[PDB]
C-alpha cells in the first residue's frame, strides 16, 4: 500500500568445501568419460583430504545483467556549425552495435539477446583553429532525432523533416547533464539476433548474415540555429547500456580481430601464443 | 518550490550508474516473450564448461591443431616428464584463450578450484599409468617426479574410463588472486610424469595423444569487471 | 507504493542496510536495472545427457 | 550395459553396441509449437511418420590426413523424401533433430572426433570483404571440408580449421551441444537438437538454423592393418516437424 | 534544502516526454463538453473501415477513376488472370494511399489479417466464377491458375450477393512486418483468375468492372510511431 | 487517503484466432452486400482452417491520445538583438496550426478535436557574421507574451504593452531547460474545428473556411534588455503537444500537398503511382 | 493522495511493475497525458446499419 | 516535475560533508571480514596508553637516548630540584612528540586529567624519597621545594614498587584548553625535588636514572579536528 | 523505510532534535558515514596482562 517488502534477505553464495578424510573404495569419482559431452562435477573433497570452509563468496558481479549493464560507446562522429559542404553539418547514423569493437565482442558472446536500452549522449564542441578566432557565440543547442525505418530523412540542416511531429527528438543545450532516455525491446522478432546464418532471398541469394536483420532505423543530429561566424566542430558520442536483460545460447568469444562492421569476416589467427617447450614454466 | 540543495556528483554521467529515465516510445507494445532453449544467467555457467586447453603450444608449431595434442610414447625413460604448466588461468598462454580464460579476462580478481580433465586418445590396446600433480607456490618448481609427488596429485590408470580429473584446490593466502597475476598472487605449477610407461602389444601405433580440458568448480567466482586486453581497433569499422 | 529491499553488503558488518525505490515512469523500460537477481543453473551446459550420471559410479558400462 | 542403445522413429530403427550417452540440446527435448507462442494463423501439417524418420546422408572417408567437415541444416536434408517435399511446398517450417554420427574402427586404431552442432554458424569469406554464394557453404547432403592452410580462393569460405570458419578458437566449440567419438571407447555419437531460433518458425531454405561439424582433434592412426580409410556416416531424423503457409513448390 | 543530485537527462526536452507543467491560465473555466457523434478512440478504428483500392493503377491511365475498375470480359481465354498484386499494404502503390495504407504510414511495424472485398458491378444478367488466391512468400510468384490454386483461396460465384471477401491470414515467421517492407519481411501475392468465365445473355454489355475494398481485421495492430513520407514543404505556408 | 488504486491490471488485446476445421453448410460468411455501407466482420477462421493463436498484441500505441501526443514544431521565426528596422527586433505570431505541414496533416485527420495543450519553446541565438566580432555580451533573457484577442499589441521592443499586468508572459534565460507551460481547452465552442464549410457573414459572403473561426490571439516575443554592440540573431521554435484529447468524425488524410496556410486550396494530384500492367508484381 | 498504477510491460516477464504519481498543480490542464486508456469501438464506422447483420446469414433478402 | 528551489550551498564541495553517492562498482562482492586482534575505535584509546617522555631534552645532548633519562645522584644538596616542566601537552617540546602529544596535535581543544608515571631504574639497593608536585597557574613558577609543596603533590618512596603515579587533575577556569596553548589557557608546572636523598650502600653506582611516562585519564577528551604542524612537503613524492 | 535518529546536540537545550534518512542506492558502499558509533574499549592497549590487577593492592608479590 505504502511500503512493499521486495527484500532479498536470502542471497546465493558459492559452494562450501566439506571436510573429507581418507578413503579406500570401489567408488571412483576422478575417472570419467569426456566422450559423453558431460563436464565432471568433481570437487577437491573427491580427490584429496579437505578441511571444512564456509564460503561467503558470491557470483553477483557476473550475472548477464551486470556484465552487459554498463554504458559503452557505440558510435561517434563530427558535425560542423558552418561549412560549405551540406553533409559536414549534420550526422546520419544507421543504428547498429557492430562498429565499436568492445561492446560488439560482449554482445556477441550470446546468440540471442532481449533487453531494454538506456541511451546516453555525450556532445562536446570546439572552435576550429584559424587566423581570426575572435567571436562571441551564445550557448549551442542540439537536436537528436530518431527516424524509424521508412520515415522522411533530412537532406540538410534546415529541412522540413526536423519538425518531428511524430518521430522522437531530444533538444539539449550545452553545459548541462548529458541527454538520456530509455527505449524498450523493439525487435519484430522475439529476441535480437547477433548472428544470422542465412540469406534475405528465399532463393538463398541476396544479403548474407546478420546485416540482413538490421533495420532499427537512423539517428540524425544537427545544431539548432547554430550558424557561427567562424566554424565550431561538435562531436557526438552515443552510449548504449542494456537493462532488463535475457541472453540465450552462449558462443566462444571472438578470437580474430574484427575487419568489417557488417560481416563476420576475419583473417586466420593462431589458437594462442607459444613457449619454447611443453615443460617451460619459468619466465626468463 | 520545495527547498533543495545539489550535492557533488550532480549532473555527472557515471557509466555504471543505475537510474530511471524517460521512455522515448511511450506505450510501445513489446513483442511477446518466447521460451528459447539455452538461457544464460551468469557468466560463471560458461566458465564451468570444459574447453580444450592448448597445452602443447610450443615454438616450432607447424600445424595449429598440434597445440591440443600432448605426446606420449612407448619406451619412455623411467619417471619422464610429459608436460609442465604454470597456473595463471587468466594470464598464461596455455589458458588465456580457453572459455575459462576468456571469461576471466573481463575481470580483475578470481577465486576457486579448477578441473583439469585428461583424456587418453590412443588405441584400446595401449596401457599406462601417469602421475599428475599440483604444486602450491614456493621458490622452485618441481624438476623431478620425486619432487612432484610430494604435492597434491592423482595416479591415473588407463582402462575403459578414458578420462581422469585432477582437481586443483584453492590454496592461497588471500581470498582472491589477480587475473593479471603477479608473484605475490602466485598459484603454482601442474606437472605430469610417467608413473610406469605406455606399453603396447604388437600391431599398434608407437605414440599417442592425450588431451586436456579445463573448467571451473562450484566454489569459483570472479570480481571487478574490466575491459579485456584481447580486442582492439585503430578505426571505426566501415 | 514504494519498494524496500536489501543492499549489497559494504565494508561494515550488517538492520540499517535496505534502500527504497519508487518508479516515476509509465513504461517498465524506464526502470533501473535488475542488478540483484542471482538465479543460476549451469547444467544445460555442463550436463545435457539424457541419462543422469552420479559421480561415484563409473561412466561407461 | 548402457552402451547398448536402440532408437525408433517412423519406419526406421538405429542400434549401437558401443556408445557414450545421448546429448540433448540445452536439456531441451524437441516439441511442437504451442498456441501461446504462435503468430502464423493457418492450421499446420504435421506429417508425422512420413517426415519424422531417419535419413542417411552419403558417407565420407576419414583418412590419416583429414582435417574436418561440416553440413548445414536444414539444407542437408532438402532432398530427403517427404521432408524435402514439405520444405518445398511451405513458406514456414519448424523441427528438431536426432543426429547419429557413426564411426567404427578397431581396438588397434586411435583417433578422436568432436561432433558439435553450432546454432547460427555464420561464416567469414576466404578474402575479407569479398562476398561468396550459398554454394560455398551448402548444397544438398554434400559434406564440406575445412583445411589446414588458410583459404585463398575468394569463391570460398575461410576454411582454416583452427578458427572453424567463424573467427573463434576451435577448442572452445564445446559450449555448443556436442559429443566426442574417441575410437578407443565410442563407435557413434547421438545429439538431439531442439528448435532454436529468435522467431517461432522460419523459412527452411533461406536460413540454416545450425551446422553440424565433425572435427578430428586427434588424427586417425593405425599400424599394419589392411584397412585404410575409416568411413564416417551421418544419419539424422527430423522431430516434431510442422509447416505453415502452403503454396506452389519452390523450384530448387 | 533537501539534498538532491541531478542525473543525466536533466534539463533536456524529449518530444515524447510526459510531465506536468504550470497552467498559464489559472482557473480558466472550460466550455462544457457536448456529445458529438462519431468519436474516435484508436486509429485502428479507421483502418478497420473499407476504402476503394486503386488496383488498376496502370501506366497508360488517361482517366484517374479507371484505377478503381478491374476489367472483366466475355469469351476470356480459359484460366486467364484478372489481376495480380503484391502484399505490402504500406509500401505498394496499390495500397499505400488507401485508408489502411495511410494509417500504416505513421508507423513502422504492422501485424494482422486483412479483408479484400470484391464487388461485381456488371448487370444482374451476367454470371461468372472467379478464383481469388493468396500465396505466402517464396522465391517465385504464381504464373498460372494451377500455381495459384495451391495456396489460400476462395472460389467466388456471382449471384444476388454481389460481394465476396478474401481474408488474407497473418502467416509470417515474425510477429510483425515492417511498413517499409523488405525481402526478409516479405508477405506474398494476391492473384485473381477466371474459374469458368463471365457468360452473358443477349442484349447486355460485353465487359464489366469489379471493385476491390481493403480493411484490417480484429487481429491487426501497428507499432512504432513515425512521420509519414507523404507530406512535405520547402517553406512556411504564407 | 495516502495511496490510491487507479491500477489498470486488466488491459485490452487484439482478437485471438480460434481453431477452425472443415465445413459444408448453407451458412456462407464470405458473400456479402458491400452496398449496405457495411464493412465485413470476417476473420480467417471463416474462410480457411486455422489453428488457435493466443494473441498478446495490443493497440496501445495507436490511441488518439498517443498519436497526437508528441511535441511538433508549429512555428519558427527570427528576431534580432539590434537592427535599424523596428520589426526585425521582435516576433508577432497569430497563433494557428496550419503553417507546419506535419502537425497540420495529423490534426486534419479529424474534423473536431478537444484537448489541453502543452507548449514548449526552443530558443537559440547566434552572433551575426561581420568584419569586427569581438564583444563580451552577458547571457540573454527573452520574454514571450500571449495577447488574447483585443489586447494592446506591442509596436516596438520597448513599448508599454510589455508590462503584462494581465496577459501571461514567460521570462526565460539562455543556457536553461526549454520554457514550457500548459493551456486548457480555450475554444468558445465545444470543440476546435479543423474545417468550417461556411462563411463569416449571414449573407453567405465574407471569409470562407476554417480561418473564419481562428481567433486564438497572438504570441509576441522580444529580448529583454539585450541590445548588443554587434547584432545577435535569436530563433524561436514553438512546439505543441495536445493532451487529454478527444476526436470526432475522422476524415481521409490530405493527399495533395498544401499550398496555403489559411485555405484548403490544392492542385489536383493523382490517386496513387502507376505500374506497367494490372498483373505486374515484380520489382525489376 | 498519490495514485499508484501499472506500467506498460518491458523486456522482462512481470509484483514490481507499478509507478506512482502525485499532481502538483491546481488545474487539470497541467496533468500528464492519458497514455493508458484503451477503450475502443469500431462499429460506428464499420457497421452503421439500422438492422443488425449476423455473418452466417446472407446479406440481401 | 515537482516544483523545487535550490538554496545556498547547492553544488558546493564541503570536505567534511556526509552525503550518499552512486557506487561505481555495482554489486561488487566484498572480501569477507576477519577478526584481526587490536581493533581501535577511538583515538583516545591510543592517548590513554603510556609513552616515554623525553624530560631531559637539554641543549648539550650528545646521545639522543639521554633525553629519556632523568639524572638522580648521591649526596645531592638538601631539597634540590630534580626537574621542572610546563604543562602544555600539545605544545611543549617535552610532550609534543609523545603518543599523547601527537594525538593532541590533530585537534585544537583538550580537557581532562593526566597520569605522569615515574619509574626508578637504579639498583635494588638504592633508596630515596622524592616530592613530585603540580602547581596550578599563577604569575610565578615554584623556585623552591617549600614553594612546590603548597600545591598538589605526592611523596614517592622507593621500594619493591618501582613506579609512582602523579595524577595531574583538571583544574581550569574553562572546560577546555587550547592545544596551541596561550597565557589565558595556561595549565601550570610540574616539578620534582629530593624529599630526603638517594642513599646507597657500598659497591653500587653513584648515580641512577628515573623515567617518565605520560598518558590521559578517563575524563580526557579532544575537540576540533585540525591538521598537524608536524608533517609537510614541497613536492609530490616521486 | 525511513530511519529516524537523534542529532548531535547544538547551542540550545534539548523533542525536536531528530533527523530522518532514506537510502537511495543498491550498494551499502553508497551510504553516508557512521559518524555516531561511540563504542570504545582502551584495555587491549592499557592493560593486556594475563592476570587482572586491582588498583588498591600492590603490583609485585
Ligand atoms: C546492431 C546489429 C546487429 C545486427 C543483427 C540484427 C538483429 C536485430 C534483431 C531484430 C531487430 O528488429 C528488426 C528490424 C528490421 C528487420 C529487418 N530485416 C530485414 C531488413 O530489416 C528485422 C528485425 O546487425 N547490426
Ligand atoms: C540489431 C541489434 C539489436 C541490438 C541492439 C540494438 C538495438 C538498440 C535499440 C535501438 C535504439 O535506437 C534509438 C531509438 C531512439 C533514440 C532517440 N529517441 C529520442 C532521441 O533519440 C535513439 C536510439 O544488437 N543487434
Ligand atoms: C489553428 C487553426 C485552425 C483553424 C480553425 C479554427 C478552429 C478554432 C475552434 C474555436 C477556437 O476558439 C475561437 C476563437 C475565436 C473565434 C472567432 N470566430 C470568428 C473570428 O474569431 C471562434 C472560436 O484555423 N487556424
Ligand atoms: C484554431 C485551432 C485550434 C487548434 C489548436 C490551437 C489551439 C492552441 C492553444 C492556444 C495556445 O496559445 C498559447 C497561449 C498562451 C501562451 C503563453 N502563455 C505564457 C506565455 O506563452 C502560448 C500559447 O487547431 N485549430
Ligand atoms: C507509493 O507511491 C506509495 C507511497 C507514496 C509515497 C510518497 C511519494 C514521495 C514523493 C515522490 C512522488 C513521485 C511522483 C513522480
Ligand atoms: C497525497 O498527497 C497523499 C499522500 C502524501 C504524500 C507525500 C507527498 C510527497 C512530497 C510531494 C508533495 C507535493 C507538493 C507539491
Ligand atoms: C521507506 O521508503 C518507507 C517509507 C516511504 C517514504 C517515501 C519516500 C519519499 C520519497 C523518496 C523516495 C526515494 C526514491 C529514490
Amino acid at each position: 500500500g505504502d511500503v512493499e517488502e521486495a527484500i532479498e534477505r536470502a542471497v546465493v553464495h558459492v559452494a562450501d568445501t566439506m571436510r573429507s578424510g581418507p578413503s579406500n573404495s570401489a567408488s571412483v569419482p576422478a575417472l570419467t568419460a569426456v566422450e559423453t559431452g558431460h563436464t565432471s562435477q568433481v570437487t577437491p573433497s573427491d580427490t584429496m583430504q579437505t578441511r571444512h570452509v564456509k564460503n561467503y563468496h558470491s557470483r553477483s558481479e557476473s550475472t548477464v545483467e551486470n556484465f552487459l549493464g554498463r554504458s559503452a560507446c557505440v558510435y561517434m562522429e563530427e558535425y560542423k556549425t558552418t561549412d560549405n559542404d551540406v553533409n559536414k553539418k549534420f550526422v546520419a547514423w544507421p543504428i547498429n552495435t557492430k562498429q565499436m569493437v568492445q561492446m560488439r565482442r560482449k554482445l556477441e558472446m550470446f546468440t540471442y539477446l532481449r533487453f531494454d536500452m538506456e541511451v546516453t549522449f555525450v556532445i562536446t564542441s570546439r572552435q576550429d583553429p584559424g587566423t581570426t578566432l575572435a567571436q562571441d557565440m551564445p550557448v549551442l543547442t542540439h537536436q537528436i532525432m530518431y527516424v524509424p525505418p521508412g520515415g522522411p530523412i533530412p537532406a540538410k540542416v534546415d529541412d522540413y523533416a526536423w519538425q518531428t511531429s511524430t518521430n522522437p527528438s531530444i533538444f539539449w543545450t550545452e553545459g548541462n547533464a548529458p541527454a538520456r532516455m530509455s527505449i524498450p525491446f523493439i525487435s519484430i522478432g522475439n529476441a535480437y539476433s547477433n548472428f544470422y546464418d542465412g540469406w534475405s532471398n528465399f532463393d538463398q541469394r541476396g544479403s548474407y548474415g546478420y546485416n540482413t536483420l538490421n533495420n532499427l532505423g537512423h539517428i540524425y543530429v544537427r545544431h539548432v540555429s547554430g550558424s557561427s561566424p567562424h566554424p565550431i566542430t561538435s562531436t557526438i558520442r552515443v552510449y548504449f547500456k542494456p537493462k532488463h536483460t535475457r541472453a540465450w545460447v552462449p558462443r566462444p568469444p571472438r578470437l580474430c580481430q574484427y575487419k568489417k562492421a557488417f560481416s563476420v569476416d576475419f583473417t586466420p589467427t593462431p589458437i594462442t601464443d607459444t613457449r619454447k617447450d611443453i615443460n617451460t614454466v619459468t619466465t626468463v | 518550490g520545495l527547498p533543495t540543495m545539489n550535492t557533488p556528483g550532480s549532473t555527472q554521467f557515471l557509466t555504471s550508474d543505475d537510474f530511471q529515465s524517460p521512455c522515448a516510445l511511450p506505450q510501445f507494445d513489446v513483442t511477446p516473450s518466447m521460451n528459447i532453449p539455452g538461457e544464460v544467467k551468469n557468466l560463471m555457467e560458461i566458465a564451468e564448461v570444459d574447453s580444450v586447453v592448448p597445452v602443447n603450444n610450443v615454438q616450432d608449431t607447424t600445424d595449429q591443431m598440434e597445440m591440443f595434442r600432448i605426446p606420449v610414447t612407448i619406451n619412455a625413460p623411467l619417471q619422464q616428464q610429459v608436460f609442465g604448466l604454470r597456473l595463471q588461468p587468466g594470464l598464461d598462454s596455455v589458458f588465456k584463450h580457453t572459455l575459462l580464460g576468456e571469461i576471466l579476462n573481463y575481470y580483475a580478481h578470481w577465486s576457486g578450484s579448477m578441473k583439469l580433465t585428461f583424456v587418453f586418445c590412443g588405441s584400446a590396446m595401449a596401457t599406462g599409468k601417469f602421475l599428475i600433480a599440483y604444486s602450491p607456490p614456493g621458490a622452485n618448481p618441481p624438476k623431478t617426479r620425486k619432487d612432484a609427488m610430494l604435492g597434491t596429485h592423482i595416479i591415473w590408470d588407463i582402462g575403459l574410463q578414458s578420462s581422469c580429473v585432477l582437481c586443483v584446490p584453492w590454496i592461497s593466502q588471500t581470498h582472491y588472486r589477480l587475473v593479471q597475476q603477479d608473484e605475490y598472487t602466485s598459484a603454482g605449477y601442474v606437472t605430469c610424469w610417467y608413473q610406469t610407461g605406455m606399453i603396447v602389444p604388437p600391431g599398434t601405433p608407437n605414440s599417442s595423444s592425450i588431451m586436456c580440458f579445463a573448467s571451473a568448480c562450484n566454489d569459483f567466482s570472479v570480481r571487478m569487471l574490466r575491459d579485456t586486453p584481447f580486442i582492439s581497433q585503430d578505426n571505426k569499422l566501415q | 507504493g514504494a519498494q524496500v529491499s536489501t543492499q549489497k553488503t559494504g565494508a561494515h558488518e550488517t538492520s540499517i542496510i535496505h534502500y527504497t525505490n519508487i518508479n516515476y515512469y509509465k513504461d517498465a523500460a524506464s526502470n533501473s536495472a535488475n542488478r540483484q537477481d542471482f538465479t543460476q543453473d549451469p547444467s544445460k551446459f555442463t550436463e545435457p545427457v539424457k541419462d543422469v550420471m552420479i559421480k561415484s559410479l563409473p561412466a561407461l558400462n | 550395459s548402457d552402451r547398448v542403445r536402440s532408437i525408433t522413429l517412423g519406419n526406421s530403427t538405429i542400434t549401437t553396441q558401443e556408445c557414450a550417452n545421448v546429448v540433448v540440446g540445452y536439456g531441451r527435448w524437441p516439441t511442437y509449437l504451442r498456441d501461446d507462442e504462435a503468430t502464423a494463423e493457418d492450421q499446420p501439417t504435421q506429417p508425422d511418420v512420413a517426415t519424422c524418420r531417419f535419413y542417411t546422408l552419403d558417407s565420407i572417408k576419414w583418412e590419416k590426413g583429414s582435417v574436418g567437415w561440416w553440413w548445414k541444416f536444414p539444407e542437408a536434408l532438402s532432398d530427403m523424401g517427404l521432408f524435402g517435399q514439405n520444405m518445398q511446398y511451405h513458406y514456414l517450417g519448424r523441427a528438431g533433430y536426432t543426429i547419429h554420427v557413426q564411426c567404427n574402427a578397431s581396438k588397434f586404431h586411435q583417433g578422436c572426433l568432436l561432433v558439435v552442432c553450432v546454432p547460427e554458424a555464420e561464416m567469414g569469406g576466404a578474402v575479407v570483404g569479398q562476398a561468396f554464394s550459398a554454394t560455398a557453404m551448402a548444397n544438398g547432403d554434400k559434406a564440406y571440408e575445412f583445411t589446414s592452410a588458410t583459404q585463398s580462393d575468394q569463391t570460398k569460405v575461410q576454411t582454416a580449421i583452427h578458427n572453424a570458419g567463424m573467427g573463434v578458437g576451435v577448442g572452445n566449440l564445446t559450449i555448443y551441444p556436442h559429443q566426442w567419438i574417441n575410437l578407443r571407447t565410442n563407435n557413434s555419437a547421438t545429439i538431439v537438437m531442439p528448435y532454436i531460433n529468435s522467431v517461432p518458425m522460419d523459412n527452411m531454405f533461406r536460413h540454416y538454423n545450425f551446422t553440424l561439424m565433425v572435427i578430428p582433434f586427434v588424427k586417425l592412426d593405425y599400424a599394419d592393418t589392411a584397412s585404410t580409410y575409416v568411413p564416417i556416416t551421418v544419419t539424422v531424423a527430423p522431430m516434431c516437424a510442422e509447416y505453415n503457409g502452403l503454396r506452389l513448390a519452390q523450384a530448387q
